[PDB]
């Protein structure tokens, strides 16, 4: 009837060592974020970050 | 563009019903799973036989510090201390003295190798192409320390290996 | 490759599909591991003349968020235009 | 745009949110402080922290807005700012395929009665803010520690929590169990002064305050 | 500025009240967590052990963080309740490990620089 | 109008047999209860003005087909979720009273970004 | 060349060599500490001076690409052969 | 009173007369790039960094020496000023040699820095370069010669602040050397203090020299004790242990020079 | 202007309860602000512009092992951020800590004259740029 | 791999014509994963009509990808909101009519082979073009250029040591994972 799925049994606080890190030192963190789409979670913060530097990669 | 999935339409007519009735009662889409298998037994394996056979890699791969020498002799690692500054991890640690000499040379380089992320990230700070990842991954060690390199062992794994990973940056720097 | 014909007919009968047009493994359609020096191009900005940081520094052209209403006839808009309903993929229209 | 290594920006759009911006102020103007759209076509309107509900309510039911997606519902922590913790919430629009953001300030101790009427999304979301922020929320079904330990103490995300954390854990034997003793770090982390001197970029830069 | 939002704690005998039921469950909560839990602590130091930690914070008099303190009290007595938090959870709280910090300047001496 | 269909495409959602006069006499509601509002109010003249047209193009065809693109809200079954949405609305601030000036300014810098 | 101590401990090049007095070296009995045996000061000493006639010569350190930053060196100094930060490599001005 | 309103770039604020156009951009917060000119040292309008360009004006003032006049817009982000920027930055970069890895500015360079903010992104530099010899001076302070920059800051302070002759400018053109052309050994009681005022590697401190980098130390404040000043001095624990010693600015004390004894 | 049951609290704001430090952390933990002076290598001035709460150093013990700096002070690295001091305090003495304030280094003025540094009956002639 | 400001490394020669051995014959085994699973009666009668979800309960929870797409709602990113060159390769949206686990696990199987379609197009449209924008605050300069230019140098010392100044900001650039 109630379900309650009980998360934080592998939790690590990713976001908090971000802050000390770059954004460089930042990117190896979200490939581990998604352990199975990894390059994805890499495309999202590359879009992010490049989205306020307002600077577009390059076609290739 | 879209498309949808679930929207077949089952026909209600004498021959239609027959195939599902008949597939239901004489199980073929169970017998053609069995098939499947089957077909797959008869299948050669593509189990590589390890240590004898081995999994392929790239000349680009990581793993397994090791700090260079010219081909003078001496070692690259000038302490520049980029990869200190990059590591994500901060398992590098590096203690920087004037030689005797008078050119730099790291009197402490311990990269711990379990706080390490092999990232690749170490390579491309030092200019001087002065630590690099070899191509080793079988050093699997069954007490923590030992998994504690310092400059002693970098040193001594990159004599050890070298002239592997001397072509391995040789066809590879072109890409970098 | 490999494997005999009369072993082939039978995964090929059992699985009702051509399995040794196209396989699983590779044999010999893999590119050679060594390969010739990879000749890489160049930037795009590449050029000792007309390239000053003035004209391309991204950094720089962002302007800090245009405020437009602050604490200290007209006609009812949108955030964007209203969607529009895809259509059927003309390649498989239905599964 | 011709060349290729700044972004191109987008001016039809750029406007539109703008003036939906101000389409959305003029309606409810007793909760909304300011609005303003950044360099990247994205929008925000801030609200007045007891205006969870009918802000998101508007966005949620709203005939010409019909903002559903609850995205995410996020903290800063903000030290100089008197209401240093800033509950962020973002909404996506389905049919206008935009995204909303509208944020309030609130203090340690202030609550923010529970937006799971509007979006149900956030009940799981709002335990994490008490979790990993600390803001306790009024009214809410079902407000749990969910995604740090057991029994922890405080709240990691202030920006007073260290990185390291304060009780360290090893299996002792002469209990048998799991211990949790003060922190006693093998290396301590070599924080890095990483600031350059010289002015990074003169447009957003923070004039006289 | 002075007047501000209150939680639930429109007083200080609501902060007053609150406390008291909350003492309530977890008087009646210690005999059992250790049954339960099959923790080697009798129940008289268990019930105690609420008692202290009741005063170690009870000092402070802003009527918006006293309930603050109520509901973070009520909601960690709510996850030992049905046997979320396991044996090194509640013994976690009776600190067991640690030598005793130092008492005299003697001590804080003969231990090293901290103070 | 035509055949009625069996999927409005999105589950839960049922083709309504009732499209168009349906959504008329609660677009009729949605005009009445925005009555107990006052004229000066913002959403007033946002709503009445939105009101007021797509009552028209509904009475316009009475057609299911043409009408999907008429108001640019899809198949008609979820134009009558939405529309009670804006019902919903009109209900909600009832009781809102959105229209007094904003409560209070922000505590000094409270935005003040960068900081 | 490695130096041993007075307990049979070889030193490094750093010249860390643990004492008998030192509890730390127990780790170092039924195991072995790696040396490097061969000690980066005199890998380079025995490497001789190449001469070249001008005064300021490049030090890429052959290889191309393949080795340290073009760092340009001042030969000038009679009683001082130019040596190169990055490699070492001693670069010496024809005696005139 | 005889202040005058300048309206730098906009925003218009008074200043006394005879006012530097610096003093009147670090007045709203422009900080005007600059390498050969220091608040408590005398002027040099060497660099040409701080060149920018000054409202209805042909060319490009130079803002080091210049005094500012009744009413001024400071071009501060203007093309024409970052064009004269970029043109200086790049032309003092040219003949640098390539040693950041090995000089111990990396991290504290105004020369790395500045770069990275009013700079470009690639080089045009085809041809050789130059190489200095290394004058060797005092046990105490490095000198490479081949990294500097010609600011002639060292010159200056030492004369007017050391109030003795040491070094020169020995040379003419792209061989003009700063030094002491007769070999010596400056030898002054706060001869470690041009370390600081060097814009780049080319003077550094010798025992400190390869031993850490900025962002492993934590710079902590405390004052010298060498001496009765009680000079404010900036301590560089690294992990555990002290590696070198800055001279805190407070103006009365030891203003942002520390003698050798102390340092 | 926020009429909802307000309660007038007239009593410095105590937060440092519910953050749970340990209590030989608050009290025994000396709090200090100050705006850092300009690294004096770097004449860059972009950061002498914002206060901080930094802590008292304890003791940094080597490791018996390869020699990292091992440390029990968790509140060591927690440098903060902070534009004015009158914030700086406020976030001090909300989580009540001892602590000690700092004047702002304010610049004086260089009365800079290119000309004067050319002169006849005047000293402060350079006799090299 | 992929970094702010382009792609750190480019494609190591020929391995484009092995991602072309692989897409031509990986349609072949999820055919035989599709006839092992989906046809099956033990896969549907265990997994059909289990855990559906309704389409404005599914959006309102905050659902995404295949939460949606499969419970009837009409939606995807790349679609919609194009991010990258996204908008210029040709894919359909497999939308599911109930929305069980069945219907998901179809919707995934479908996007394979919608992923196989834009692997063949962008694989065809490989471009001449450098792998990193050419900003050098940004992007690391070339390891030709790291030890021949005075600019490269620094450039990528103060890369590596602090990384680059980012405009102060915030946003939520958000792409769909294959979750
Ligand atoms: C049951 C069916 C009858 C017995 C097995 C028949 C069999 O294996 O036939 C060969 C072969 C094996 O399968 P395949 O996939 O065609 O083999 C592909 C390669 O040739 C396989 O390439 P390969 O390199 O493996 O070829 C060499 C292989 C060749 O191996 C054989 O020919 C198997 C018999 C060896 C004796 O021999 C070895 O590898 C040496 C090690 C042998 C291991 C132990 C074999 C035990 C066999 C049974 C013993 C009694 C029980 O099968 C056929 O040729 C047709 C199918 C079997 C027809 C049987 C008569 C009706
Ligand atoms: C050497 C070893 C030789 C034997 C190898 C194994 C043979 C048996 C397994 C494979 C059989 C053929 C596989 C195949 O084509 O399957 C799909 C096919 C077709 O599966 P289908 O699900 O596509 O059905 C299509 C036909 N309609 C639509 C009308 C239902 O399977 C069959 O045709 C199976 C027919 C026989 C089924 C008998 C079941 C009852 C048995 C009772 C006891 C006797
Ligand atoms: S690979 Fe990455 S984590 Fe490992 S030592 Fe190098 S930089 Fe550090
Ligand atoms: S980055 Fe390379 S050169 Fe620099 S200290 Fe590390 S190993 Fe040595
Ligand atoms: S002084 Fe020159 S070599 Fe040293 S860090 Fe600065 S730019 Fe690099
Ligand atoms: S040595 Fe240093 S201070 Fe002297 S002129 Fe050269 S760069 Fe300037
Ligand atoms: S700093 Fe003004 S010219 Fe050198
Ligand atoms: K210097
Ligand atoms: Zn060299």
């Amino acid at each position: 009837r109630k379900c309650d799925p009980h998360i934080g049994l592998l939790h690590r606080g990713t976001e908090k060592l971000i802050e000390y890190k770059t954004y460089l030192q930042a990117l190896p963190y979200f490939d581990r974020l998604d352990y199975v789409s990894m390059m994805c979670n890499e495309q999202a913060y590359s879009l992010a970050v490049e989205k306020l530097l307002n600077i577009q990669p390059p076609p290739r | 563009t879209y498309k949808f999935v679930n929207m077949r339409e089952p026909s209600m007519d004498m021959k239609s019903v027959t195939d599902r009735a008949a597939q239901t009662l004489l199980w073929t889409e169970l017998v053609r799973g069995l098939g499947m298998t089957l077909s797959y037994l008869f299948r050669e394996p593509a189990t590589i036989n390890y240590p004898f056979e081995k999994g392929p890699l790239s000349p680009r791969f990581r793993g397994e510090h090791a700090l260079r020498r010219y081909p003078s002799g001496e070692e690259r690692c000038i302490a520049c201390k980029l990869c200190e500054a990059v590591c994500p991890a901060q398992a590098i640690t590096i203690e920087a003295e004037p030689r005797a000499d008078g050119s730099r040379r790291t009197t402490r380089y311990d990269i711990d190798m379990t706080k390490c992320i092999y990232c690749g990230f170490c390579q491309e700070a030092c200019p001087v192409d002065a630590i690099v990842e070899g191509p080793n991954f079988e050093f699997s060690t069954e007490t923590h320390e030992e998994l504690l390199y310092n400059k002693e062992k970098l040193l001594n794994n990159g004599d050890k290996w070298e002239a592997e990973i001397a072509a391995n940056i040789q066809a590879d720097y072109l890409y970098r | 490759a490999s494997a005999t014909r009369v072993i082939q007919l039978l995964r090929n009968w059992a699985s009702g599909r051509d399995l040794q047009a196209k396989l699983q493994l590779r044999y010999q359609e893999i590119s050679k591991r060594t390969q010739p020096p990879p000749k890489l191009p160049v930037g795009p900005s590449h050029k000792l003349s007309n390239n000053y940081y003035c004209t391309r520094d991204g950094r720089r052209e962002a302007m800090p968020p245009s405020i437009v209403m602050s604490s200290q006839e007209k006609k009812a808009v949108t955030p964007a235009p209203p969607i529009k309903r895809w259509e059927l993929s003309k390649d498989q229209p239905y599964l | 745009d011709t060349r290729p290594t700044i972004r191109p920006r987008n001016d039809v759009v750029h406007k539109q949110l703008s003036a939906f911006g101000q389409y959305v102020a003029e309606i409810l103007p007793k909760y909304v402080q300011q609005v303003q759209v950044s360099c990247f076509n994205e929008l925000e309107i801030f609200i007045h922290p007891d205006g969870v509900i009918p802000v998101l309510t508007f966005l949620r039911d709203h005939t010409n807005a019909q903002f559903k997606s609850l995205a995410d519902l996020t903290a800063v922590d903000v030290p100089t700012r008197q209401n240093r913790f800033e509950i962020v919430y973002n909404l996506l629009s389905l049919r206008f395929n935009s995204q909303i953001r509208v944020k309030t300030y609130t203090d340690e101790l202030t609550p923010i009665e529970s937006s799971v009427t509007v979006y149900k999304a956030a009940n799981w979301y709002e335990r994490e803010i008490w979790d990993m922020f600390g803001v306790f929320f009024a009214n809410h079904p079902d407000l749990r520690r969910i995604l740090t330990g057991y029994g922890f103490e405080g709240h990691p995300f202030r920006k007073d929590f260290p990185l390291s954390g304060y009780v360290e854990l090893r299996y002792d034997d002469e209990v048998k169990r799991v211990v949790a003793e003060p922190v006693e770090l093998a290396q301590e982390f070599r924080k890095f002064d990483l600031n350059s001197p010289w002015e990074a970029f003169p447009a957003y830069r923070q004039p006289p305050e | 500025g002075t007047s501000v939002k209150p939680i639930f704690s429109r007083d200080m005998n609501e902060a007053k009240r609150r406390v008291r039921e909350l003492y309530r469950a977890w008087y009646r909560e210690v005999p059992n967590t250790v049954h339960l839990f099959q923790l080697d602590i009798s129940v008289k130091q268990g019930r105690d052990k609420v008692r202290e930690m009741f005063m170690k914070n009870a000092h402070v008099t802003d009527p918006r963080v006293v309930d603050l303190l109520v509901i973070k009290g009520k909601m960690e007595l709510e996850e030992t309740i049905n046997v979320w938090k396991q044996r090194t959870h509640i013994m976690r709280f009776f600190h067991e490990t640690e030598a005793p910090r130092p008492t005299d300047f003697l001590s804080k001496f003969y231990v090293g620089h901290d103070p | 109008a035509g055949l009625l269909k069996k999927t409005t495409g999105l589950v839960g959602l049922a083709v309504c047999e009732t499209p168009h006069e349906r959504l008329k006499i609660l677009y009729t509601k949605i005009l009445d209860v925005l009555g107990q509002i006052p004229k000066n109010a913002a959403y007033r003249k946002y709503t009445e003005q939105i009101t007021n047209e797509k009552l028209g193009m509904v009475k316009a065809e009475p057609d299911v087909k043409k009408l999907e693109e008429q108001l640019q809200g899809g198949q008609i079954e979820e134009v009558i979720l939405q529309a009670e949405n804006e019902l919903s609305l009109a209900r909600k601030m009832l009781r809102w009273k959105p229209w007094e000036p904003l409560v209070e300014e922000p505590p000094a810098n409270q935005w003040k970004w960068p900081i | 060349g490695v130096r041993t101590s007075p307990t049979g401990e070889k030193v490094t090049h750093t010249g860390q060599a643990y004492d008998d007095g030192d509890y730390r070296r127990v780790r170092f009995s039924d195991r072995q500490k790696e040396v490097n045996e061969n000690f980066a000061i005199d890998l380079i000493a025995e490497q001789p001076v190449s001469e070249v006639g001008s005064r300021v010569i490049s030090c890429d350190g052959g290889g191309g690409a393949l080795g340290h930053p073009r760092v340009y060196i001042n030969l000038d100094k009679e009683t001082k052969t130019g040596t190169c930060g990055y490699c070492g490599l001693q670069f010496r001005q024809p005696h005139h | 009173s005889n202040l005058i309103e300048v309206f730098v770039d906009g925003q218009s604020v008074m200043v006394e007369p005879g006012t530097t156009v610096l003093q009147a951009c670090e007045k709203v917060g422009m900080q005007i790039p600059r390498f050969c000119y220091h608040e408590r040292l005398s002027v040099a309008g060497n660099c040409r960094m701080c060149l920018v360009e000054i409202e209805k004006a042909p060319k490009v003032v130079a803002a080091c020496a210049m005094p500012v006049m009744k009413g001024w817009n400071i071009l501060t982000n203007s093309e024409k000023s970052k064009k004269a920027r970029e043109g200086v930055m790049e032309f003092l970069l040219a003949n640098h040699p390539l040693d950041c890895p090995i000089c111990d500015q990396g991290g504290e360079c105004d020369l790395q820095d500045q770069s990275m903010m009013f700079g470009s992104d690639r080089s045009r530099f085809l041809e050789g370069k130059r190489a200095v010899e290394d004058k060797n001076i005092g046990p105490l302070v490095k000198t490479i010669m081949t990294r500097c920059i010609q600011c002639t800051r060292c010159i200056r302070f030492a004369s007017e602040i050391a109030g003795v002759d040491d070094l020169g400018t020995t040379g003419r053109g792209n061989d003009m050397q700063v030094g002491t052309y007769i070999e010596k050994m400056f030898m002054s009681e706060l001869s470690g203090n041009i370390i600081d005022i060097c814009p780049v590697g080319a003077l550094t401190s010798k025992p400190y020299a390869f031993t850490a980098r900025p962002w492993e130390t934590r710079k902590t404040e405390s004052i010298d004790v060498m001496d009765a000043v009680g000079s404010n001095i900036v301590v560089s624990t690294r992990t555990g242990e002290v590696m070198r010693i800055l001279p805190r600015m407070h103006e009365d004390i030891n203003e942002e020079w520390i003698s050798d004894k102390t340092r | 202007t926020q009429d909802t049951q307000l309660i007038a609290v007239d009593e410095k704001l105590d937060i440092t309860t519910l953050t749970g430090v340990p209590e030989e952390h608050i009290k025994t933990r000396k709090v200090r602000i100050f705006v850092p002076a300009r690294n004096n290598m770097q004449s860059g001035v972009n950061n002498t512009k914002k206060w901080k709460m930094e802590f008292d150093t304890r003791e940094r013990w080597e490791n018996p092992l390869m020699g990292w700096s091992s440390t029990a002070d968790p509140l060591s690295n927690l440098v903060l951020t902070f534009s004015t001091k009158e914030d700086a305090v406020a976030f001090a003495e909300k989580n009540g800590w001892s602590f000690d304030v700092e004047e702002r280094k304010v610049p004086k003025p260089k009365s800079k004259s290119y000309g004067a540094n050319f002169s006849w009956n005047k000293r402060t002639r350079v006799s090299t740029k | 791999y992929i970094r702010p400001g382009g792609v750190h490394q480019d494609l190591p020669l020929g391995l484009l014509d092995d991602i072309y051995e692989f897409s031509k014959n990986f349609s072949f085994r999820i055919d035989e994963l599709e006839e092992m699973l989906t046809n099956n009666r033990i896969w549907r009668n265990r997994t059909v009509d289990i855990g559906v979800v309704t389409a404005e309960d599914a959006l309102n929870y905050g659902f995404s990808g295949v939460m949606l797409r499969g419970s009837g709602i009409q939606w995807d990113l790349r679609k919609t909101q194009p991010y990258d060159v996204y908008d210029q390769v040709e894919f359909d949206v497999p939308i599911g009519s109930r929305g069980d686990c069945y219907d998901r696990y179809l919707c995934r199987v479908e996007e394979m082979r919608q992923s196989l379609r834009i692997i063949s197009q962008c694989l065809n449209k490989m471009p001449p073009g450098e792998i990193k924008v050419d900003d050098a605050k940004v992007s690391p300069p070339k390891r030709a250029e790291m030890k021949t230019s005075m600019e490269s140098l620094i450039h990528h010392f103060k890369l590596y040591t602090e990384g680059y100044q980012v405009p102060p900001g915030a946003t939520y650039t958000a792409i769909e994972a294959p979750k």
